[PDB]
């Protein structure tokens, strides 16, 4: 979730629960 | 191009929220059933 | 046009995830209350 | 969820829980 | 511009669904543990 | 959720659980 969220922020300016949180 | 890339990334986010909702539906259902069965 | 159509479709997906989250919040709340009441 | 997800894939390249899964 | 604004707003919606899913995962986990501990 | 959802509708045409529902 964090990885995709960070990417989208940058673009717009310009399984386990731990892994789910990371992605 | 940034807009296409954002939608691609947001689809991956939506797919992950769908996975999590399905996990939670199954786990709340198991608990409801456990309590019914007790 | 594909980008507008994708956002339209992704809004419908978000509306469905919202429905599911609300169902689960109500069901986990009912279970928490049931256990408090026991 | 499956119906809208499939559509979005194609566009980007170019109530019950059963029904929720379908949509 | 409407398309950028829609994606901005849809990111805020996704962030709120993520918050709700995390709340529900923690609450279903606490209930599962409570029942295991009983 | 309602506030952002309403906005997106208009654009496309053209914490507590109560607050979560509002946003």
């Amino acid at each position: 979730x964090n990885n995709y969220t960070s990417l989208i922020h940058s673009l717009i300016e310009e399984m386990t629960w731990m892994e789910w949180d990371r992605e | 191009n940034n807009l296409l890339r954002a939608i691609e990334a947001q689809q991956h986010l939506l797919q992950l929220t769908v996975w999590g909702i399905k996990q939670l539906q199954a786990r709340i259902l198991a608990v409801e059933r456990y309590l019914k069965d007790q």
